């Protein structure tokens, strides 16, 4: 009336294995910055006087 | 012609010869030359801009 339930040893399954190999790949870097015009000219008067038009 | 007339004629000629060099150096300033050799950075000012 007892001395039962022998525990089975585990087989340790389900290990999805990926092997590794040498592989060349290029590297990239992200850098922060701003945008600028190719050419920007602020017009400045080369004479004196008042604006008319 | 007297020697005095040749003297002050040559003086006025050398005076005008100095004035044309004074204009030629101002022509040389309108094409700004690199005063030394080496690397240059980016242009902080661009075309179409007024400089003084």
């Amino acid at each position: 009336c007892g001395k039962s339930e022998a525990p089975p040893p585990a087989q340790t399954p389900e290990v999805g294995i990926v092997t590794l190999e040498a592989q060349t790949v290029t590297l990239n870097t992200e850098l922060p910055g701003r945008t600028n015009a190719f050419r920007i000219a602020e017009v400045r008067p080369q004479v004196n006087g008042i604006i008319l038009k | 012609v007297s020697k005095q007339q040749y003297a002050d004629a040559n003086a006025a000629y050398l005076q005008s010869k100095a004035a044309v060099e004074q204009a030629r150096i101002n022509l040389r300033y309108t094409k700004v030359l690199s005063p030394i050799s080496g690397r240059i950075g980016r242009s902080a000012v661009t075309e179409g801009a007024l400089v003084t």
